[PDB]
Parts: structure tokens; sequence; C-alpha cells
DNA sequence: TTTTTTTTTTT
């Protein structure tokens, strides 16, 4: 509330216009009708209102004096400044450093800094003719194929397929609803050499969306959550990567429970749960590329 | 305007007839007068039908106010009262008043008494849950001057209310500006009181919704009516709490009526007719009831035989000191589909205290009774099980050999002593649970097999096999013409939703809860020129057992089968004294429960 | 996609004075159509509160009032709802006096107020708004005052007391004293029966997962419900709130914060979603009934053939599927008893025949279908797993698979990668069809009558077709006996039908009616016939042929016991086979349809 | 909204 309008309760008498103070600082109602000791009420219909916000502001990570956790301040954004920066930016901020006044030690109040200023850090139309023009060239087939594995050398085949997962085929729905798959699956069998490791890195990389995988887990769990005292559900990998694509190596390493789950989930795409007190379903839409041992 | 109600009331409570008092036309409410006017009785639940006999239009207005209403009667009669045979008028009344439901209303539910009704006579159905204990509530305090030599009073309302220190008798004031006075616990006057919630059904809720709760006042006389974890019926005003504007509210009982049976409690009019005495003493009323037993099932004719000594049970023994159960226990051990869980579904709705339990789905704990701490005050209470909820019943246990084998020992306590002796870290004590078990399962992994003897297609430790007074078992060897009428049987039920109508009829459910409440309280007796007979019958068996290759383990627990599972049927034939013709009796059933081997 | 009306707009074929005086001369509404006229007469036929108004008309009528009303909402109302009890006085004033207070929603097209309660500024203060999203709590229904009702036992007057409160459109904030003693002489008592109370519920909507920029924890927003709009929400749900927005105040100690905390008070709510489908067209249930009638014969073949054409072969398995999607006819005795009355089929088969197809088909096509799989599955999470609370601390009975899918399907794949221990917990909630719970301070029984349909891959990973029926299958005799129907779904090597099945798939790689099976057995399902004399004493033969041993066949093994559970398996397919043909009286020629499904579903032939 | 001790359901 920015310009606020007051009126008794008993004799009906109103002192309108009243004026806030910027900040964090309330008001102080009168108890003098000129009627009981505080007459007074607020009405809700007159009281032009602004918006506000409340940030929190750590310091940067190199100004740390380097033996403990870097200190914050907190922050009073205002009409404009309101939605204007989002949790993991960069800033610069110029505030009035103040106190709060809502009237470990005797005289000890909070402190804020009010934010009048803020300051942030850092497809086309030709764009999309030399896309259409290597569609079109005689020998588009191998030239994508010859750069997505520059290290890694020998047998084309193994990077002739990966180049397929990347675009996959089409999904389709017949008349009866029945959807079909959009994606590919890849098994690179074979001793664990590294020489594969370098492939899942350079195909997670290079993905519009892709996680390499070796925490909660790869497939949905249930989990006893210490406050709740009770089972909570826990979306892994497979449920973040929406299209995208997923990378694993050892293939005999994964959890027995979560080993099955991915075998379902790679069967009918996606995760469906019924235990304690979780029945739910996640859509699983990404892409499976294994490297076996 | 009510000064003219209490006139049309007064009518009503002095002119009312009755026809079915078995007499000529009596006063209901005349004599009711009279007795209460002789401090011989309590409460006068005054019916509402009878007032929508003759002024349809006094309910109309009742069941729309029904808390001025409920003040004006019980003013009528305070005037009343003299005319038959201190200070305020309320120290004196000694007498409470309670609208018994009219019958044109609906038993709503709990989910449906909205704010629409806040204030009007109302009808819930639900389960009770922490029915607390009776204590005593204030009506009118009583102080005294000490000083004065005085006696004053006030009257209650609220859930609180703030004493005096006035004395204000303006005499004691006047002479001397100084004086206090003390309550008094003797001039008062208290009456009984508890709070208690009721749940709905968890049936009649929305597929995965909760269940709502209300709290019900009961006080006065319907007090100690009501035990937890019971289904019951009540009637009262729903009111908000005193002491901004959202409000909190409670039912404030004034009729509960228990409806355990699906449709009341009828243990007044339960007494039994001369015309059905003629029946109780036909030649066979023990064959009767037999084929009376769930009819919608072909044949099993000795099954049902045994179920109803389940229902009826022996006599209870205490000699020197040394408890003997008066229960029977029995197993149903069988092939698969042989509609062993429809029997037990059927014994348990004719029951009058029953449970139902499955073996996958209860821990050994839920059955006797479990020690579980309250987060909000941290201590530590008891709950009891199955086996205490049905005490004096009957619990019903199927899929019986699935259960696991570390749930299932807690059973040897309940079906030798009846008890249940808690230690555990908050509670030492020893419930009573004499309830008769009723079980079934499946012989070895699904089918009896003729290749294993038995004790290894039924798999029991001898400890929990002897337990059983008849351990039943029944298979289903096919035949080319029993088939045939099996199935004549159950499309002729699929056709009408009926059993077909053999010489006689099956007796209604209601009757027969009846028949054996009645035939329960017997207690015959045993003739010592028989203790010759039985001792030989027994001796047989412990040959048989012992020069057998299949016989189970028969112990000196089996004598007491024999004789408990003979007072059971000389308890149906109304007899006082256990005859020779129910030893045969039950000797033939302890054979018949094992020929469907041979 | 914005939803710039709550009527979707693509496919909808298929001082005080001059506002009150100009709302009811747009309630006049005879001379120019009608249109509300009907529909205030059609309310008090009803017994209804509250009508709901189209401010696009508002628009046409009279531009200044449907702008005033849009950005003045409380003024505008508190004007609406009194010149709507004149109104109705003006046509019957004794029901005009029935009900305390009429109230009007509110529904059309309005300009940029379609917002999300991420967009909701503090710009639109006081001005009707259409929120969107989804409900994620609910509170208790409570009462509360707008009316009390004294009464004096001395003095035999009657006084009476109007209440208000900052949840009104009127706003002054009244104290709940309840008087006892307005005059210090005279006593005073309340009269509940004819004071006048109100509900009240409290919502939270919450932004759509899928509009949110995915950075941030998505915003919310409190919703005051009213005056049986109340339970209208359950958490879960996808609304559209058509409310004022309000911010009300408050003060701790004579000094307020300037914060204040803003809520909307409804006054309609609309599921977006339509969740059913019993709108059928008089045009629908004459074709409907046309169906039914042209061929009696050849009905259900031809529902079966047309039931999942993007599977070729297994037209067996599809008949039952349907049988399945019917249902047979749930019998309750006169003394309590109850019979079940559906079918529950398990199919088991080599990889790769299009069992997951089935299952996935069936779960769309179904209203009321529910997932599950071996492995995300215990034996407690299907029924039944007792639990605590978070506000509370207090245990309660959370309700597994098999008891949210009441009255409709539970499809189970991969059936045979679950332990021992978590098949039995079904044996109580397939056949009796209901779960009992006896836990620690727990003990109900929850309704759960549905049915199953299961797949279950064979063990020695394909079907070794020389062994035997039941050493294929690891199911015990006990659990085979529930399933009523088994079907074998084996796969051969014969060199023909690969050709046919690549054929078939290719086309469908290269893109009766589908949406009329929906219609056709939402009808279908209400029919219960009932046996007749002609077939029930074929049955009871067909039955007592198929229980001996010796009329079967040599070199034919038995995939499942038959016992008189079997019996009533073939009166539900039965009278599920005389309900494709709406025909209310079951006939030899049904008897007969549903012995030869069982005489292919129970016997198999073994090889050497 | 933290420890510590004790009972019972669940992965
Ligand atoms: N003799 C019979 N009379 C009437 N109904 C029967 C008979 N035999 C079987 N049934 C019916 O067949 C079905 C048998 O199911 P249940 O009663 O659950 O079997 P059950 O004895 O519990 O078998 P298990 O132990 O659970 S495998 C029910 O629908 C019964 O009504
Ligand atoms: N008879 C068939 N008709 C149509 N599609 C088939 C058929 N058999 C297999 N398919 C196709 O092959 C795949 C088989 O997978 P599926 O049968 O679901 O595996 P599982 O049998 O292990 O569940 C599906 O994508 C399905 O479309
Ligand atoms: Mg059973
Ligand atoms: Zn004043
Ligand atoms: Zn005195």
């Amino acid at each position: 509330a920015t310009r606020i309008s007051i009126q008794c309760r008993s004799c009906r008498n109103t002192l309108t216009n009243i004026a806030m103070r910027p900040g964090l600082e309330g008001y102080a109602l009168p108890r003098k009708c000129n009627c009981p000791l505080d007459p007074y009420f607020i009405m809700p219909d007159k009281c032009k209102c602004v918006d506000f916000q409340t940030l929190k502001l750590q310091e940067l990570p190199d100004a740390v004096p380097h033996g403990e956790m870097p200190r914050h301040m907190q922050l009073y954004c205002d009409r404009y400044l309101c939605d204007k920066v989002v949790p993991g930016n960069r800033v610069t901020i110029m505030g009035i450093y103040s106190i709060k006044k809502f009237g470990v030690g005797v005289g000890i109040r909070s402190s804020y800094i009010r934010v009048l200023g803020i300051q942030v850090d850092t497809v086309s139309p030709q764009e999309e003719e030399e896309f259409r023009r290597l569609a079109a060239l005689p020998n588009v087939y191998e030239v994508i194929s010859k750069s997505i594995a520059p290290s890694i050398f020998g047998g084309t085949d193994m990077k002739k397929a990966i180049a397929c997962l990347l675009f996959g085929g089409s999904r389709k729905r017949l008349p009866d609803g029945l959807t079909r798959r959009g994606d590919i699956n890849l098994l690179m069998l074979g001793d664990p050499g590294t020489a594969k490791s370098q492939l899942l890195k350079f195909v997670e990389k290079c993905s519009p969306i892709g996680v390499y995988t070796s925490a909660a887990g790869l497939t949905a769990s249930v989990m006893r959550d210490p406050s709740s005292r009770n089972f909570i559900m826990e979306g892994g990998a497979m449920v973040l990567a929406d299209g995208g694509v997923v990378c694993i190596d050892e293939f005999d390493k994964m959890r027995e429970d979560d080993r099955v789950a991915i075998h379902e989930a790679m069967e009918q795409q996606t995760i469906s749960i019924a235990k304690a007190g979780i029945t739910t379903t996640l859509n699983s839409r990404c892409s499976v590329l294994a490297a076996a041992n | 305007d009510y000064a003219l109600e209490k006139e049309k009331v007064k009518k009503f409570l002095q002119e009312f007839y009755q026809d079915d008092e078995l007499g000529k036309k009596q006063f209901k409410y005349g004599n009711q007068l009279v007795r209460l006017a002789h401090r011989e009785q309590v409460a006068l639940y005054v019916d509402l039908d009878d007032v929508a006999e003759d002024d349809p239009e006094l309910v109309d207005s009742i069941c729309e106010n029904a808390r001025r209403y409920a003040k004006l009667f019980a003013d009528a009669v305070q005037e009343l009262l003299p005319q038959y045979k201190q200070y305020p008028a309320e120290l004196m009344r000694r007498f409470e008043l309670y609208f018994q439901g009219p019958s044109s209303n609906k038993p709503r539910v709990i989910r449906e008494v909205r704010a629409d009704s806040v204030g009007k006579l109302v009808t819930v159905r639900g389960i009770v849950t922490r029915v607390s204990e009776v204590k005593p509530k204030m009506v009118v305090a009583t102080y005294t001057c000490d000083q004065c030599g005085a006696e004053t009073y006030q009257p209650i309302q609220s859930p609180t209310f703030m004493p005096l220190i006035m004395c204000p008798s303006q005499e004691c004031q006047t002479n001397r500006s100084g004086g206090r006075l003390y309550l008094q616990t003797r001039g008062s006057r208290f009456i009984k009181f508890q709070e208690m919630k009721m749940q709905e059904h968890s049936d009649q809720v929305p597929v995965g919704n909760i269940p709502r709760s209300i709290t019900v006042l009961v006080e006065g006389e319907n007090t100690r009516i009501a035990q937890p974890g019971d289904h019951v019926s009540v009637t009262g005003i729903f009111l908000p709490i005193l002491r901004g504007l959202l409000s909190e509210t409670y039912l404030e009982a004034h009729r509960i009526v228990k409806m355990n049976k699906s449709e009341d409690d009828e243990s007044g009019a339960g007494e039994l007719t001369r015309e059905e005495l003629r029946q109780i003493a036909e030649e066979d009323f023990y064959e009767k009831l037999a084929a009376s037993i769930a009819p919608e099932i072909y044949g099993h004719e000795d099954v049902k035989k045994a179920l109803l000594l389940l229902l009826v049970g022996g006599v209870d023994q205490s000699p020197r000191g040394m408890k003997i159960r008066g229960n029977i226990n029995i197993c149903l051990m069988g092939d698969p589909g042989v509609a062993k869980s429809q029997l037990l579904s059927y014994i348990d709705r004719l029951a009058p205290r029953s449970q139902y339990t499955t073996g996958r789905g209860s821990s050994g704990v839920g059955l006797t009774a479990a020690v579980l701490r309250d987060s909000v005050s941290g201590e530590l209470t008891l709950e009891g099980g199955a086996l205490v909820l049905a005490d004096q019943g009957v619990c019903c246990i199927d899929e019986f050999d699935k259960m696991a084998e570390a749930d299932r020992t807690a059973i040897h306590e309940v079906m030798e002593q009846q008890t249940i002796s808690i230690a555990k870290a908050g509670i030492l004590t020893t419930l009573n649970a004499r309830c008769s078990i009723l079980a079934a399962a499946n012989p070895a992994y699904g089918r009896y097999n003729p290749r294993r003897s038995l004790e290894q297609n039924i798999q029991l430790p001898a400890a929990l096999l002897s337990r059983f007074d008849l351990l039943w078992l029944i298979q289903d060897r096919p035949d080319r013409d029993n088939d045939l009428r099996l199935a004549q049987h159950i499309t002729y039920v699929h056709q009408h939703s009926r059993q077909p109508p053999s010489q006689f009829e099956p007796l209604d459910m209601k009757l027969m809860r009846r028949y054996i409440a009645m035939c329960r309280e017997k207690q015959p007796m045993v003739p010592e020129s028989l203790a010759d007979y039985i001792t030989a019958a027994y001796v047989e068996m412990r040959r048989e057992a012992w020069a057998s290759k299949d016989a189970t383990y028969t112990s000196a627990r089996t004598l007491l089968a024999i004789l408990r599972l003979s007072t059971a049927l000389a308890r149906l034939r109304m007899v006082d004294v256990v005859e020779k013709e129910d030893v045969n009796e039950a000797i033939r059933l302890m054979e018949m429960s094992k020929d469907s081997l041979l | 996609m914005l939803p710039r009306s709550p009527p979707l707009p693509r496919g909808n074929l298929w001082e005080l004075r001059e506002a009150q005086r100009d709302y009811l001369d747009f309630l006049d509404d005879e001379e120019d159509q009608g249109i509300y006229q009907s529909k205030v007469r059609e309310l008090i036929s009803d017994n209804q509160y509250r009508l709901i108004v189209n401010v696009n008309d508002l628009r046409r009528k009279n531009e200044k009032r449907a702008n005033r009303l849009l950005n003045n909402a409380f003024e505008e109302l508190v004007a609406f709802q009194r010149a709507l009890k004149d109104f109705v006085a003006s046509i019957d004033a004794t029901y005009a006096k029935q009900y305390e207070e009429f109230y009007v929603g509110l529904e059309g097209s309005f300009g940029s107020k379609h917002v999300s309660p991420r967009t909701l500024t503090s710009c639109f203060l006081s001005c009707v708004v259409c929120v969107e999203g989804i409900v994620t709590k609910c509170s208790l229904v409570r009462p509360k005052v707008v009316r009390s009702v004294h009464y004096c036992p001395a003095t035999k007057k009657t006084i009476e007391r109007r209440y208000s409160d900052l949840t009104t459109l009127v706003a002054f904030p009244s104290s709940s004293v309840y008087p006892t003693k307005d005059e210090e002489n005279n006593p005073l008592e309340t009269e509940y029966g004819l004071s006048v109370y109100k509900d009240h519920q409290t919502i939270t909507i919450q932004e759509m997962p899928e509009k949110a920029p995915a950075g941030q924890l998505p915003r919310s927003v409190d919703v005051i419900l009213d005056d049986d709009l109340v339970d209208k929400a359950k958490p879960g749900d996808r609304v559209q709130v058509v409310g004022t927005y309000r911010c009300l105040p408050g003060k701790k100690g004579g000094y307020t914060s300037g914060t204040f905390r803003t809520v909307l008070i409804a006054c309609n709510v609309k599921q977006m979603s339509k969740d059913a489908q019993p709108s059928f067209s008089a045009e629908d249930i004459a074709k409907i009934k046309k169906f039914s009638k042209t061929r009696s014969k050849d009905i259900f073949d031809q529902l079966a053939k047309s039931l999942a054409p993007s599977i070729h072969g297994h037209d067996y398995v599809k008949k039952a599927i349907l049988c399945l999607l019917l249902g047979g006819v749930e019998r309750d005795l006169e003394n309590g008893s109850h019979i079940r009355g559906d079918i529950n089929i398990l199919l088991i088969g080599d990889p790769s025949v299009a069992k997951s197809q089935l299952l996935r088909y069936v779960l769309c096509t179904a209203p009321r279908a529910i997932p599950t799989t071996g492995r995300g599955s215990s034996g407690v999470g299907l029924t039944a797993a007792v639990t605590t609370d978070q506000e509370t601390g207090e245990r309660r009975l959370e309700a597994g698979a098999m008891v949210l899918a009441d009255r409709g399907v539970v499809c189970i794949d991969e059936f045979d990668k679950m332990s021992d221990m978590d098949r039995t917990a079904i044996h109580e909630v397939m056949e009796q069809g209901r779960v009992t719970i006896a836990k620690a301070g727990i003990h109900a029984r929850l309704n759960a009558r549905c049915s199953v349909l299961a797949a279950a891959n064979p063990v020695y990973g394909r079907y070794d077709q020389y062994k035997t029926p039941m050493e294929n299958i690891g199911l015990q005799d006990s659990l085979l006996s529930r399933f009523d129907l088994l079907f074998i779904m084996l796969d051969q090597m014969d060199p023909e039908q690969d050709r046919e099945i690549s054929d078939h798939v290719l086309r469908m790689h290269r893109y009766v009616s589908a949406a009329f099976m929906k219609k056709y057995i939402h009808v279908a399902k209400i029919i219960k016939p009932v046996l007749t004399q002609e077939s029930a004493t074929y049955i009871a033969e067909e039955y007592s042929r198929l229980r001996s041993q010796d009329s079967m066949s040599s070199d034919t093994a038995r995939t499942s016991p038959v016992t008189a559970r079997t019996l009533e398996t073939l009166i539900r397919l039965a009278t599920a086979h005389a309900k494709a043909r709406m025909s209310k009286t079951v006939d030899l020629q049904d008897a007969e349809e549903a012995v030869e499904l069982v005489q292919y579903a129970y016997f198999k032939k073994v090889l050497e």
C-alpha cells in the first residue's frame, strides 16, 4: 500500500489520502478519533497498491577471504524492478543501505538495501540457406559423419549410426491413438578401453538435450523423506531428458532395480511406479546410447 | 409467539392415545409423567412421529428451531409434574427431555450436513471413535457467604464460566461493605458428560477422498451407550461453538441407536413367539437351521452343521481354579473354488460381534493389540486389534496359509487362554479376548495331491493344528452327474437371484440371529453314566492315529473336543443335560471331517 | 495457444442508480429475443441462487456499462445483485423471499483480464479477472454468519443483527460479540434456528506446469469460494475461476505493515477438460438404435473386428477384450451376498506379439483405466498402505492402485516379474471385490470392484512348444483360477504369416468407426440381460462336459483347472455377449458364442 | 525445524 485511507469504527469519521513511506516500514494508526481507544480500520476499497519483490544477493565467489561461507544481503525491489532478474544472475545494485522499522542483543536492528538501480552482466532467414544447400548437396551424408568424431578414428560405421540418433524418426499417431516411437537406441559392446568415453562426451556435448550418466538414479525411486517420514517420488534422469539423449557406460554396474526399470522404460517409454503412497506416471522421451563391456 | 405453544404441547402431552400397548387406549405420556413425578425415571424421549399424527405443523416448526422448543417442552413438563404428584427453577429439575427423530426425515451422512442446517434437528450415521470417559459437568454452581449465612446460585451455559466474588445480596453488602463467598461442590448440581467423535463409513466416500469427522457431546442419560469402533446413528441438534466470524461446530446428541446388524438394535423386541416355539420344539430343529445357513451354496450338508455349533458354542468350566474354554475353532482346508470365502462372508453377517480379516493383509500386531505413540503428546497408548474388537463374537481369517509365519504364532495365546498379555515399553497388561476363530486355507500348493500324505500337504505345526477342534477337509473330484446338479443350481440362482425352493424355506437372517441368542443361555451339564462311553471313544482314537500312516497329531486336547462339541448339540435341543444321542453326533462329526480322503 | 474465452472459440459448432436501472433494462431481455427471461424462470424451476451472465451480450447492449463493470467490479456487482432480486420479485415474490440474497456469476470474453497467476499483478486490484490453472489444495468447509436473531425472554421482543466482514463486497468489519444484554435490564438468548449462516472454503490455484518458464517455483493465488460454489473443485484439476481481485489489510497492535494479502473472491468456476462422453446427439442415439437392429447375427463379430485395427491376427483375443470392455451383471442376492460381474484376462506369449500394444489400447479406450507394471508395484502399493499426515501426524489409509480404479480397468504388464509375496496380495481384491486391512492402528474395508487385464512373459524366455502348458507358466493353480481366460499368444515361424504382418505394419507406417465404439459401449454397458431356460440348460451341460476329462481329448493338456468358478464365467461371457446386441434376453446363440471361446482358451496341444 | 529411545510399516 502506498496511498492509504482509514476510517473510524463507531462515529464513522474518515481521514483519507494518508501516504505510506517507502521501504520496509509500516504505519502507526491513531487512537484519538475526535469512540473507543483504537477505532480506526483500513478501507480495502480505497488503497493504491504497487508490486514489490524481495531478492537475496550473495557476494561474488572471488572475494571471499577463503575460510568460510560467503555472506549475503537482502534487497527490496519495487514497481518496475520486479521480475527483472532470475536466481543465477550477476548484477550491480545501487541501493540505499537502510534499516527495518517494524517497531542476541539489546539494540540490534535488521538491515537491507533498498534497490533503486539494477544492471545485468552478459534462427535467421539467411542462416536457413546454409542448411538448405548443405541438405541439398550431393554428398550430404558423409560430410556430417566425418565431423562428429575428430579425436577418435576408425570404423566410421560406429560414427555413421550416431548421425541418425541426433535426428531420429517421426512420431506417428494412428487413428487408434496408438502412437509410435520417435527415437533410437544404440549399444557399443566391447572392452572398456576408454576409447568410448570420448564418444559419449562428444555426443552429450553436441546434443540439443543430453545427459551422460555413470545420485538419485536413472528411473524414478520411492524414498522415505526425513521430514514427511513418508515415501516421495524421485524422477531420475530419463524423465528430465525431454526428447534429448542419455548416455550410459558399464551397463552391468547399474542397480538391479534401476536396470529393471530402465528395461521397462525403453520398452514402454514411460515410468509408472505403484508403491507405498505413490501412483504416478512420467513420460520418458529420450534416446539411449549405451556402452557395454 | 411461544406462549400459545406451551399450551398446544400440554394438550398433546395430556391427550395422546396409543393402541399397541397390547391393552386398550392408554396414555403413552400419561404414565410417563407419573413415573417422572415419583423420581423413578430420568429421561422422557418425546417421539416426533406422534406429534406428526395430529399436528403435522408443530413438527415443521420444531425441526426448524428445535432449540427453543426443547425448552418449551421442559417448561411444560416442569409445570405438569406438580399437578400430577430452591430459588432457581433449574436446580430442582432432576429430569431431562430428548427428541426422538421424526420418521419423515432421512438419515443424512456426515458429509451432507452443511451450514444450511445449523440449529436444526438432523440425523447422522457413522462409526464411533475415541469415546471419552464419563466426567461430571456442572449445571448450577452453588456458592455460600460464610459471613452472612446465605446461599446463592448461578446457572452455566458455555463450556467455560467465570465465578462470583460478590455476595450480591444488598443486605450483606449494606451492613458491612465486606465479605467473600466460597464455591461449594455439595449444593451444586452436576450431570454426566462425555464427548466422542464420529467418522464416515469409508465405504460411502468418493473413490479416494479423506473421511470427515464430527463431534458429539453425549450427556445426561445417553452416556455409556456406544463403544469405540462401532456403527451408530445419532439424532441431535447441530450447533456452533461459543467463543472472527468463522465457527467450529459440534453435534449435540439427543438420541443414539446402535445399527450394528445393518438395521437396528432390537434386543428389547428380541423375544420369541409361541408360533416360533412351534418350530424350535419340532423334532429336527437342529437340522432346519443347518440347511438355512447360506442357502445360495449347494451341497456341504455337514460343514453347515458345524458352522452352527461354532455360532452356539459349548459351555466353559472352572474347577479348582482351572479354566477351560467354551468356544470352538474351525478350519476349512480345501481345494480352490469350493465357496469357502462365501461361507465365511456369511458367518460374518450372522454374528452380533464379528470381524473379518485376511491373512495377507494384516500383521500380527494388528490382530492382537498394538502400542502406538501420539506425536501430539509423545505418550504411548494401547489400541485393540481384531481379536479384541471381536471379544464375545466370531473372528474370520481367510487366506490363512499365506499369513507370515511370525505373524501367525500371535494366535496361540488367544486360542487357549483367551487373553492377550502385552509387555511392551509403555504398557503391561492382559486384555480379555474371548473370541472363537474360523479360518480357511489351501492345502499344499493350491491343490491336494494323493502322493504326499497329510501333514505335508497341510503344513501346519502340530502345536497349531491341535488348537483347532475341527480341521475340516473339503475336496472336489469331478463327477459326471453331480456337476450337473451344481450347475442347475447356480444358473437358477443367476436367473432369479434366489435359491431354488426346496421342500421348506430358509429362515430369515433376522430371525436366526435371535433363535441363536436365545439358545446360548442354557448351560447344560454332563451325566456321570456317560463318562464310560466317552472314554472308550477317545481311547479308540488314540489307537487309530497311533496305528496308521496318514493320521494327524491327536492329543489329550481331543477329548475336550468330544466334550465341548456335544454340549453344543445338547444346547440346541434345549435340554438341560447331555444325552447319549449327542455324543454320537459329535463322534460322527469328528469322523466325517477326514473321510473326504477315502 | 491462448484461451481468450471459457467457451473454446475454435469449434463451438460441432450515482449508483444508473447502474441499477441499466442492469434491470438489460435483464428485461424480452423485446429482442428473450434470452434471459428464459433463464430466470429456468433457475426458479431448479431453485438456484445465482445465474451466469455473458458479458459478450452486455457489450452489444451497452458498451459503457460493460467497461465500467470490468474495472469497478465491487460497486457494480452490488448493483447487479440488487437489480436481480428486483427482477425476480417481478416474477414470483413468494420465491423472491425464500432466499436471503441472490448472486450473479460471469462468463464470456474479457479483453486483457484473461491472466495466469503469474501475470496477476497489482494493476488488477478491484477488477474482474479470469484466472486459469491447477488446484493444489482445499480447506475445510466451515459456516460463517451473515445474520443473527436474538430473543428477550423477559420483554418478549425479538431483536436482530446483521454481520459483515472484510470478505464481502461492502467490507465493514463487524464484531461478533453476540449481544446478551442490549439494555442492562433484560437478558437475551440467541436463536440458532432463525439465524443465517453460509459456507466458506479457501483453495489455492497454481500455474500450469507446461506454462511455467521452468526456471522458478510457479506462482500461486488464493481463492475464496462460497455459497454453494464450495465443493466444486478437488486437488489436481484444471479450473478457470472468474472472480474479483481484492486486497485485504490487517493490523496487529495498532501498527500496520504496508504489506497486504491479495485474494480472489470467486464468482464462477469452470472445469476446462471435458471428462465424459454422455452428450450423445439424438442423431447419435438414432444411429445407435439403427445399428443395434440392423443385424443381430453379426454385430458382435463386426464390433470386435473394428477393435484394434493396428494389430494383425489375434481375433480371439480381441473378442475377449471386447467382452472385458462390456462386463457382466453383478448380482447381489437378498440376504446380502454378492457375486462379481467382471472378467479378468491373462495373456502369455513370446516377446513382440503386441501384448503391450493391446494393453496400451485398452487403457485409452475404457474410461478410468490405470496402468501398472510387475516391478514398479509392490504387494501393498497395489491395494492400500498405511501412513500418516504432516500437519496432524495421525495415521490414515492411502489408496493403492486397485482401489482408485473402481468400476474400471487395471492393466498389469510383466505380471511375472512380480515376487511370490506380491501376487498373494491380490487374491482378495480379484474375486471378493473389496480389500480388508487390519494393520497397527487401522481397520478398514475398501471397495475395489474392478477388472484385471494382465500380460506375462513365459518361463524359459520363450514358450517351449514341447514341455506342457503347466510348466511354461509359473503361476500356482490357486491364482490360475482367478483369471478366467488364459490366452497363450504363441508365435509361429511359418513363412506365410510374416508376409502379411509385414504388409500390415508397413502400411501402418505410410500414413465400425473409431470414435463410435466409445459411445456404443458407453451406452450398451447399462443394459442388464436376464438368462432364459433355453440356454441355462445348455450351459449347465457344457460345463458338466468340460468338467469330465474323458470327453476332452487325448494328446491335449489343460492350461487351467476347471472348477465351479468357470461355470459363472460362462454366464458372464454370455450376458456380456448379449450386451452388444442390446438384446436384454440371452438366447441359445449366446451360450454358444461363449463356449467356443472357452474350448479354445482352456485346452492346449503338446508336440514332440 | 535439532537429541535420544521404542514400536511398527515399508522400501
Ligand atoms: N457349491 C457351490 N455352491 C454355490 N456357489 C459355489 C459353489 N462352488 C463354487 N461356488 C461359487 O464359485 C465361486 C467360488 O469362489 P470362492 O468362494 O472365493 O472360492 P474359495 O473357496 O474361496 O477358493 P479359494 O480358497 O479362495 S482359491 C463363488 O462365486 C461361489 O459362489
Ligand atoms: N501382430 C502384430 N501386429 C501389429 N504390430 C505388431 C505385431 N507384432 C509386433 N508388432 C509390432 O512390434 C512391436 C512389438 O512390441 P511388443 O509386442 O509390445 O513387445 P512385447 O510383446 O514384449 O510387449 C510393436 O511396436 C508392434 O507395433
Ligand atoms: Mg477365497
Ligand atoms: Zn469516531
Ligand atoms: Zn454475604
